[PDB]
C-alpha cells in the first residue's frame, strides 16, 4: 500500500526501489546510443540493479526519454507511460528532453514536462554515459527521499504521484 | 492478422510502426508507417549561418556523421571555391572511415542482438569506446563532435592522437577477423540469412537501395570509385560486392568494408606530413587566434564572422559522398545572405526504407526483424 | 556518355541549360512535355532516381516564374549492365494555385515516398500517386512546412529573472532580402566568390 | 532623360543624379562615408572612386563618384581589378587608427565601416599563400576616451575617422554651430566650447557616425545592435 | 632589446607622477585606455607590469588638458608621447640608459612634468 | 558448418576468463581527454581582474541561443574586467547548451571556455541555470555536487581525471596525472 | 473566431465560456493552453484558444493561479473540456510581449502562429 506508513517499512521499501530500478527502454534519438554506451563494456548500467532490460511498461519503473521527444510520438508516450506500473520513475534524457535542446521549432516539444512528469533532468549533447549514471543516482536519493532543490525543499520519492492524470 | 509493431516496440530500434499484413508465421507484406521522429533539420537549418549549420549536420544521422560533415562542407566550398589543404582533406578521410567503422560496428550489434544472441554486441562495441577515446582525443566530444569547417578543420591534431590510433589500427585487423571467424562458417545464421531477403537488383535499383545492400545484389556502384571527391582517387582500394543479394552477403560485404577501411586509415595516416589546416581566406575561416591583439582588421573579420558570418553567392549545388547507409548528399540553394536558403538532405535510408515491404514480402515474422537490421536503418535519417 | 545524348537530344527541343562552374546541370522542362520526356528519360537508360527535392521561392531577392519548383534527379549506375555514370537534374516549376504535377510513380517506385514528402512539406499534390499519405508531419497538423509562410515555431529561450530572447528578432545573421543593420549591404556581403 | 551605364547595365536618370546614387540605382555598390543622404556631399573619405568613360575614353584619374555629377551615355566602371584594389587601398587607411574596441562597442554589429570593410577589403592579392591583414606596424592614434559631450550623448575621439557628417549637419540642418575639429592634420580631434548641445536636434548625429565615437549615453552599455527588439512606431509625443 | 621593461616600468612612473599632481591640485585623474594585448590575450601570456596604455589629466568639464601615451607590446618604434590639445604640442620621448628618461637629449626630471602640467592647468583647463 | 557453434563456445570462454575490461564509475575516476567540452569556466588574468569584457559575441554565435549578456561600465576604481565593459550578469541554461564551442572559438579574451565537469544531473528546470558566479574558475564542482557537500558536510570530489588541464583553461583546478 | 471573456477576470470569463460553449463536440476540436514561462507554473497565467475545426474561440490570459482564483478557474475549465470529449490538450509559450498583441493579430495570423508552435501539453498539470 504505496510503500508507506511505518518509519521503517518506508526507509527499507524505498531503498528497495532505489537500487531496484528497473528501466523502461524509451530510446529516441542520438542519445540513445550514449545511452546504451552506459550499459557497454566500458560502463555499465549493470551494476546499479539495472542489467535486466524489460522493454515491457508492464513490468519496468524507470522510463528514459533518450533523445528527442516528436509531437507525434508524444500521445503514444503518454498511454507507454500510462501503461506502467504506479510506481514509477521518469527520467527525461538529454537535453532535446529536457529542454527544447537547439531544434526551436514546430515539431519538438520544448520540455517533456508537458506531456510526462519528470523526475530528473539530464544536460549534455550527448550526456555522457557517466552523466546517465550520476543522473540515475541522483534519482536513486531522490526516491530514497535524500534529494533537496536549491531553495532548500525535499522532493517526494516518485514524480508522477502529483498530479491528476485522469 | 494486420498486426500492429508499435513505435519503438517490441525493441525495434529505429523508432517505426508496422502494419504487418501477415496470415499465421509468414509474412504478406508490412505497412511501414515512419514520421515519428522528424524534427524539421531541412527547416530549422534554414535559419543558421553558414559556420553554425555544422553544429546541425552530424546530429541527423548519429551513426556515421561525418559523411554530413564533409558533404556539407564540399558544398558550401564549392559554392564559394574554398581549397582544403592536403593534410586536412586527409584528416577528413581518416576520420571518416573511422566513424564508418564505429557505425558499422553499432549496426552489426544492434543486428546480432535483435534475433539470437546478445554476447558479440560488447564486444565490437567495445571498439567503439576506444574509438569515441581517439575522438574524444581531437574533437573532445564522442560524437556529435564539431570539428570540421568550410576551410577545413577547426584545430590541429594532438600528438597524442596517433599513437592511441595505431594502437587501435594494431587491435582491429585481429579483432575483425575473430568476428568473421565466427561469423563466415555460421551453423544457424546461415539457415538464417544465406536464403532469406530476396534482393533482385532491379528492384533494389527501382527502389534505390543504395545501403551497401546492393553491392550484395552484386551492383558495384560506390561514390568512392563513381564520383571521387575527397582523394580517394589516391587510396589503395578493395570495393567489396555480394553475389547474391541476401542477409548472410551483406554481412560478409560491410566486414570486409571494415578491414579496408583499416586498411585506407593506415595508408591516410602514413602519407601525412606537416602542413596547415584550412583555407586562410578571412571571409572563410575567422582570423588566427593569436593576432586578435594586433590588428583592428582582425577584430573586424572575427566580429562579423562570429556574428553574421559570411555571405556566399547566389547558386544551387550537391555534392555526393557514400555513408554507412548509401548515396548521400545535400542540395543547398544560397541567396547570397549569411544564411542558406534551402537545405534538402537526399537521406539514403529514406529512400532505402521503400524497400522493406518487398523484401519482408514471404519473409517469416521472426525474418521481419533480420530483414530490417540488415538494411542498416537509422530513423534521424529517414524522419528527419 | 548517355548525358551527352540528352544534350543533343534536348537542346534540339528548345531546352535551356542551366550549368555553374562546379559541373552540375540543369535541364529545365515544361509541364506538359516533362512527362513524356522522362518517360523516355528512363527508356534512355535511366534506371537510378535519387532526389525530388522541393523548393519554395517564395523569398529568393530575385524573382522567380513560379513559387514552387521541383526537382528529379536521374542517374545511370557505373556497374550495372551498360553503366555510362551519366547523373543529372531535372527541374520543373510548379504554380502556386496548380500545385499539380503527374508522378513517376509509374517508371520509379521509388517515388513513392518522396513525392509524398513535398506534398506533406510543400502543398504539391502528385497527380498519379498510388496513396498520398502525409508521411513526415503529425497527422492532424494543418499545413506544408517547409514554405516560407510557414511559421517555423520557435520557442523563447529561458533565464533567471524575467529575461528572455525570440530568436527571430534576435538573429544577427541576415538572410537575402534583409539589407542589414547599416544602410544596405553591397561587395562581399551581396555575395562573394573566390577565385581559384 | 539621361543615359547612364554602370558595368553592365543602362540606366535612365534625372539629370542633378550623382554618380554614386546612379550607381546604386543600378543595383551595383561603392564604400561611403563621405556622402550621406540630405547632406552636402564633399569628396573627403574617397571611397566612392569608380572609373569614368566620357566618349570609350576612361578618364585620366579616378573620379569622386559622390560629388561628380553624371553626364548622357557615361560609362561606370566598378568592377574593375583596379577599382577594387583603390576601395581596399583607402578602407585599409581609414581603418589604420582605429582603437581596437569593437567588443565593448556600443555600435556594435551596425557600424559601416565593419560592413564596408568586410566587403570591399583583401583583394585576392596575386596558392594558399600566408595572407596578412595589416602592414602597418606602428603605433596607433590615442586621445581622450568616452567624453560625455552632454548629458545624452558620448564622444569617444579616437574611433573618428574624420568625416564630416557631424559638423556639417550641425551647420545645415539645425543652423547650430556647437560642434566642430579642434586641430588637424592626424591630431585632429573634435571639440567645442558650447558644451551643454543648445540645439534642441543634437541626437541625430548619434545615429549618423559610422563609428562608435558619438553613442547615446542613456542607452550606454545595455545590448548589442542586434541583440535588441526592434519595434518601428511613431512618437505621439508631439502632432508631427 | 630588454630596455622596453624599465621603460614601461619608467612609463609606470609617469603614470605615478601625473596621480600625484591630480591628487594635489584636486582634479580629476581617470583611467583612459588598457592594453589590448592583455584584454585580448586568451591563453597567451603578458609580461608587462601594468594594464594600462592611455591616460590623462582633465579639467572638471572633462576636457584633457594633459594627454600621455606609451607604445604597446609588439608595435615597432617603441617609444613614449607626450601632447597638449588645442596646443599643438607634440613630445617624444625616451629612455636611455644609465642617464634617464630623455626628451631628445634632455632629460625628463618630475619637476620639468610638474612644471609643464601646472602651466597646463592655468592656461588650458575652462574649469 | 558445426564446427562455428563449438568455435563460439571457445571464444566466449576465452573472453570468459579475460576478466579486466571496464571501468566502476564513481568508483574509479573516468580518464577525460584534455580537449573535452564540458562545463562553461569564466577565467580570470593574473591580475585578477576578469577576463570577460561582455562584448555578446559568445550570445550571438550561440546556435541554441542560451547565452544572455547584461553587460555595464567598468568601475576604475575596483575594476572587475580588462577593458571598459564587463558581464554584470552571464546566465547559461545547461538545458539548451549543446556543447558546440563556438563561445570558445569567439570568445576574444578567453573569459568563456568549455571545461570538463559532466555530473550536472539536477532536478528542476530554473535551477539548472548555471550563473555567473556558478561557472567562475574559483570555484570547485557543479552546483548538484555543492548543494551536497552542503547539506552533507562532506568536501567535493570531482569524478573525473585528466592527463593535463590546457593552458586556455589556466587556472582550472582538476586532477592532473597523478602529481598530488 | 469569437473573443469573449476579458484579461484577468477568471470568473466573467469562465461563465461567459460555460454559457458560450453549450453541447458543442470537441471529439476533433483542439485546445491550446497558450501561456509565458514554461516551467513556472507556480505563477503561471494561460489563455485559451479552442479550434473546433469549423468555429474557433478565444480567451485572453485570464486563467492561472497567477490570478487570485484563476486555478480553480481552470481546473473547472480542464474538466470541462474533458467532460466534452476532448482529447487532444495543447500548451503555446509566446514571450509576454507577444500574448497581449497576438490577440489583437487577424484569425488567420494568430490561429497559423499558435497551431504552429504548440507543445502537446498532459492535462493533469493543470487540475
Ligand atoms: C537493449 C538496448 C539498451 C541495447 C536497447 C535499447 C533501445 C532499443 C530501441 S531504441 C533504438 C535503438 N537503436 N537505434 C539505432 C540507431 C541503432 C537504429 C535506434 O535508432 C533506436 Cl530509436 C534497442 C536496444
Ligand atoms: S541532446 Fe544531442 S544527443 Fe541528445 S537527442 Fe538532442 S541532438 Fe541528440
Ligand atoms: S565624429 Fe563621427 S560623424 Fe563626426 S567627423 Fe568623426 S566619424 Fe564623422
Ligand atoms: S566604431 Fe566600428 S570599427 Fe570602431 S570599435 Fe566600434 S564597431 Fe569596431
Ligand atoms: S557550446 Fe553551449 S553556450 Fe556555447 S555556443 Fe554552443 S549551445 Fe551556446
Ligand atoms: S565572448 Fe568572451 S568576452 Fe565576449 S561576452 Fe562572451 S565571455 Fe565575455
Ligand atoms: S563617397 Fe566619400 S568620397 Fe565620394
Amino acid at each position: 500500500r504505496e510503500g508507506i506508513l511505518f518509519t521503517t517499512l518506508e526507509k527499507l521499501v524505498a531503498w528497495g526501489r532505489s537500487n531496484s530500478l528497473w528501466p523502461a527502454t524509451f530510446g529516441l534519438a542520438c542519445c540513445a546510443i550514449e545511452m546504451m554506451a552506459s550499459t557497454d563494456a566500458r560502463n555499465d548500467l549493470a551494476r546499479f540493479g539495472s542489467e535486466v532490460f524489460r522493454a515491457s511498461p508492464r513490468q519496468a519503473d524507470v522510463m528514459i526519454v533518450a533523445g528527442r521527444l516528436s509531437k507525434k510520438m508524444a500521445p503514444v508516450m503518454r498511454r507507454v507511460w500510462e501503461q506502467m506500473p504506479d510506481p514509477k520513475w521518469v527520467i527525461s534524457m538529454g537535453a532535446c528532453a529536457s529542454s527544447g535542446g537547439m531544434f526551436n521549432n514546430y515539431a519538438i516539444v520544448q520540455n517533456v514536462d508537458s506531456v510526462v512528469p519528470v523526475d530528473v533532468y539530464v544536460p549534455g549533447c550527448p550526456p555522457r554515459p557517466e552523466a546517465l549514471i550520476y543522473a540515475v543516482m541522483q534519482l536513486q536519493k531522490k526516491v530514497r527521499g535524500q534529494a533537496y532543490n536549491e531553495r532548500g525543499e525535499r522532493l517526494p520519492p516518485v514524480a508522477a504521484w502529483k498530479r491528476t492524470r485522469g | 492478422m494486420t498486426l500492429n509493431v508499435g513505435p519503438q516496440h517490441p525493441s525495434t530500434h529505429g523508432v517505426l510502426r508496422l502494419m504487418v499484413t501477415l496470415s499465421g508465421e509468414e509474412v504478406l507484406e508490412v505497412v511501414p508507417h515512419i514520421g515519428y521522429l522528424h524534427t524539421g533539420f531541412e527547416k530549422t537549418m534554414e535559419h543558421r549561418t553558414y559556420l553554425q549549420n555544422i553544429t546541425y549536420t552530424p546530429r541527423m544521422d548519429y551513426l556515421h556523421s561525418f559523411a554530413h560533415d564533409l558533404a556539407y562542407a564540399l558544398a558550401v566550398e564549392k559554392l564559394l571555391g574554398a581549397v582544403v589543404p592536403p593534410r586536412a582533406e586527409t584528416i577528413r578521410v581518416i576520420l571518416n572511415e573511422l566513424s564508418r567503422l564505429a557505425s558499422h560496428l553499432v549496426f552489426l550489434g544492434t543486428g546480432l542482438l535483435d534475433l539470437g544472441a546478445l554476447t558479440p554486441f560488447f564486444y565490437a562495441f567495445r571498439e567503439r569506446e576506444t574509438i569515441l577515446d581517439l575522438f574524444e582525443w581531437v574533437t573532445g566530444q564522442r560524437f556529435h563532435h564539431n570539428y570540421i569547417r568550410i576551410g577545413g578543420v577547426k584545430e590541429d591534431l594532438p600528438e597524442e592522437f596517433v599513437p592511441e590510433l595505431k594502437k587501435l589500427l594494431e587491435v582491429l585487423p585481429h579483432r575483425i577477423d575473430e568476428y568473421e571467424a565466427l561469423f563466415a562458417e555460421s551453423p544457424i545464421f546461415y539457415e538464417r540469412a544465406r536464403g532469406v531477403g530476396v534482393i533482385p537488383p532491379e528492384v533494389a535499383i527501382d527502389l534505390g537501395l543504395t545501403g551497401g545492400s546492393l553491392r550484395a545484389s552484386g551492383v558495384n556502384y560506390d561514390v568512392r570509385k563513381a564520383y571521387p571527391y575527397s582523394g580517394y582517387e589516391t587510396y589503395t582500394f578493395d570495393v567489396p560486392l555480394g553475389e547474391r543479394g541476401d542477409v548472410f552477403d551483406r554481412m560478409l560485404v560491410r566486414i570486409r568494408e571494415m578491414r579496408e577501411s583499416v586498411k585506407i586509415i593506415k595508408q591516410a595516416l602514413e602519407r601525412l606530413e606537416p602542413g596547415p589546416v584550412r583555407d586562410p581566406n578571412p571571409q572563410i575561416t575567422p582570423p588566427p587566434r593569436h593576432l586578435l591583439e594586433t590588428s583592428m582588421e582582425a577584430v573586424i573579420y572575427h566580429f562579423k564572422h562570429y556574428t553574421e558570418g559570411f555571405h556566399p553567392p547566389k547558386g544551387e549545388v550537391y555534392v555526393p559522398t557514400e555513408s554507412a547507409r548509401g548515396e548521400l548528399g545535400y542540395y543547398i540553394v544560397s541567396d547570397g545572405g549569411s544564411m542558406p536558403y534551402r537545405v534538402k538532405v537526399r537521406a539514403p535510408s529514406f529512400v532505402n526504407l521503400q524497400s522493406l515491404p518487398y523484401a519482408c514480402k514471404g519473409e517469416q515474422v521472426p525474418d521481419m526483424v533480420a530483414i530490417i537490421a540488415s538494411l542498416d536503418p537509422v530513423m534521424g535519417d529517414v524522419d528527419r | 556518355m548517355r548525358l551527352e545524348r540528352v544534350l543533343e537530344e534536348a537542346r534540339a527541343k528548345g531546352y535551356p541549360i542551366e550549368d555553374n562552374g562546379l559541373g552540375n546541370l540543369w535541364v529545365v522542362l515544361p509541364r506538359e512535355r516533362f512527362k513524356e520526356e522522362m518517360a523516355h528519360y528512363k527508356a534512355m537508360g535511366f534506371n537510378f532516381l535519387a532526389d525530388i527535392v522541393g523548393l519554395d521561392y517564395l523569398t529568393y531577392p530575385d524573382p522567380r516564374p513560379e513559387r514552387f519548383a521541383v526537382v528529379y534527379e536521374l542517374v545511370s549506375l557505373p556497374g550495372w549492365k551498360d553503366g555510362d555514370g551519366s547523373r543529372f537534374f531535372v527541374r520543373v516549376y510548379v504554380p502556386e494555385e496548380d500545385p499539380r504535377l503527374p508522378t513517376v510513380t509509374d517508371l520509379w517506385g521509388s517515388a513513392n515516398f518522396l513525392e509524398r514528402e513535398v506534398y506533406d512539406l510543400f502543398g504539391i499534390v502528385f497527380e498519379g500517386h498510388p496513396d498520398l499519405r502525409k508521411i513526415l508531419t503529425p497527422e492532424d497538423l494543418e499545413g506544408h512546412p517547409l514554405r516560407k509562410d510557414y511559421p517555423l515555431g520557435e520557442t523563447p529561450t529561458l533565464f533567471r529573472e524575467g529575461r528572455y530572447i525570440i530568436p527571430a528578432e534576435f538573429r544577427a545573421a541576415l538572410t537575402g532580402k534583409d539589407p542589414g543593420l547599416t544602410f544596405y549591404k553591397g561587395g562581399s556581403r551581396k555575395g562573394y566568390r573566390s577565385l581559384w | 532623360m539621361v543615359r547612364v551605364k554602370v558595368n553592365d547595365r543602362i540606366v535612365e536618370v534625372p539629370p542633378g543624379t550623382s554618380v554614386m546614387d546612379a550607381v546604386f540605382h543600378a543595383g551595383y555598390d561603392v564604400p561611403l562615408f563621405c556622402s550621406e543622404k540630405h547632406l552636402s556631399p564633399i569628396g573627403a573619405c574617397r571611397m566612392c572612386l569608380v572609373r569614368i568613360g566620357l566618349p570609350i575614353q576612361w578618364q585620366p584619374k579616378l573620379a569622386a563618384s559622390c560629388v561628380t555629377a553624371v553626364a548622357d551615355g557615361m560609362v561606370v566602371d566598378t568592377l574593375s581589378d583596379v577599382v577594387r584594389e583603390a576601395q581596399a587601398g583607402m578602407v585599409e587607411f581609414t581603418l589604420l587608427n582605429h582603437p581596437l574596441d569593437c567588443p565593448t562597442c556600443d555600435k556594435g554589429g551596425a557600424c559601416e565601416l565593419q560592413d564596408r570593410t568586410v566587403e570591399y577589403g583583401l583583394y585576392e592579392k596575386y596558392p594558399l599563400e600566408l595572407p596578412v591583414y595589416t602592414r602597418f606596424e606602428f603605433t596607433r592614434r590615442h586621445v581622450d576616451k568616452h567624453h560625455p559631450l552632454s548629458p545624452f550623448v558620448i564622444l569617444d575621439r579616437e574611433r573618428c575617422i574624420h568625416c564630416k557628417r557631424c559638423v556639417r549637419y550641425f551647420e545645415e540642418v539645425p543652423g547650430d554651430e556647437v560642434l566642430d575639429f579642434i586641430e588637424r592634420g592626424v591630431h585632429t580631434f573634435i571639440g567645442t566650447m558650447d558644451f551643454g548641445l543648445p540645439s534642441g536636434f543634437s541626437g541625430n548625429i548619434t545615429d549618423i557616425c559610422p563609428v562608435g565615437a558619438l553613442l547615446d549615453l542613456t542607452a550606454r552599455f545595455r545590448a548589442r545592435n542586434w541583440e535588441m527588439e526592434e519595434t518601428p512606431t511613431t512618437c505621439a509625443l508631439c502632432p508631427v | 632589446a630588454s630596455s622596453e621593461r624599465e621603460l614601461y616600468e619608467a612609463w609606470v612612473e609617469l603614470l605615478s607622477w601625473m596621480r600625484e599632481y591630480a591628487q594635489a591640485k584636486g582634479v580629476r585623474f581617470e583611467k583612459e585606455a588598457d592594453f589590448p594585448d592583455f584584454i585580448y590575450r586568451m591563453e597567451r601570456p603578458y609580461d608587462l607590469p601594468t594594464t594600462i596604455m592611455t591616460a590623462s589629466l582633465s579639467d572638471g568639464l572633462g576636457e584633457p588638458f594633459l594627454l600621455a601615451d606609451v607604445s604597446p607590446r609588439h608595435a615597432k618604434l617603441k617609444r613614449i608621447g607626450l601632447r597638449l590639445p588645442r596646443a599643438h604640442i607634440h613630445l617624444h620621448a625616451h629612455y636611455e640608459p644609465g642617464k634617464g628618461l630623455v626628451t631628445g637629449k634632455i632629460p625628463l626630471t618630475k619637476e620639468r612634468f610638474f612644471a609643464l602640467a601646472d602651466r597646463a592647468r592655468e592656461a588650458l583647463a575652462f574649469a | 558448418t558445426l564446427k562455428a557453434l563449438a568455435q563460439s563456445l571457445g571464444i566466449t570462454l576465452k573472453y570468459l576468463f579475460s576478466k579486466p575490461v571496464t571501468v566502476p564509475y564513481p568508483d574509479a575516476p573516468v580518464a577525460l581527454k584534455p580537449r573535452f567540452h564540458g562545463r562553461h569556466v569564466l577565467t580570470r588574468h593574473p591580475n585578477g581582474l576578469e577576463k570577460c569584457i561582455g562584448c555578446s559575441l559568445c550570445a550571438a554565435a550561440c546556435p541554441a541561443y542560451a547565452i544572455y549578456v547584461e553587460p555595464a561600465e567598468n568601475d576604475p576604481e575596483n575594476p572587475v574586467s580588462a577593458g571598459e565593459r564587463y558581464a554584470k550578469v552571464y546566465e547559461i541554461n545547461m538545458l539548451r547548451c549543446i556543447f558546440c564551442g563556438l563561445c570558445e572559438e569567439a570568445c576574444p579574451t578567453g573569459a568563456i571556455v568549455l571545461g570538463y565537469d559532466f555530473e550536472m544531473a539536477d532536478y528542476e528546470y530554473s535551477d539548472l541555470v548555471y550563473g555567473k558566479e556558478d561557472m567562475l574558475v574559483d570555484v570547485v564542482g557543479t552546483k548538484p555536487q555543492r548543494r551536497e557537500a552542503k547539506r552533507t558536510g562532506k568536501p567535493v570530489k570531482v569524478g573525473y581525471v585528466v592527463p593535463y588541464v590546457r593552458p586556455e583553461l589556466e587556472g582550472f583546478k582538476a586532477p592532473t596525472e597523478g602529481g598530488k | 473566431m469569437v473573443r469573449v471573456g476579458m484579461r484577468a477576470a477568471p470568473r466573467v470569463s469562465l461563465e461567459a465560456l460555460k454559457a458560450a460553449l453549450g453541447g458543442l463536440k470537441l471529439s476533433e476540436a483542439k485546445v491550446y493552453l497558450i501561456t509565458d514561462w514554461q516551467d513556472k507554473r507556480d505563477q503561471a497565467r494561460y489563455a485559451l484558444l479552442l479550434h473546433t475545426g469549423k468555429k474557433d474561440l478565444l480567451v485572453p490570459d485570464a486563467f492561472g493561479p497567477a490570478f487570485p482564483g484563476g486555478e480553480e478557474a481552470l481546473s473547472e475549465l480542464v474538466g470541462l473540456l474533458l467532460a466534452q470529449g476532448a482529447r487532444r490538450f495543447y500548451e503555446a509559450v509566446v514571450s509576454p510581449g507577444e500574448m497581449t498583441a497576438l490577440l489583437d493579430l487577424p484569425p488567420e495570423e494568430l490561429l497559423k502562429r499558435v497551431m504552429a508552435i504548440a507543445n502537446p501539453t498532459d492535462p493533469g498539470i493543470y487540475l
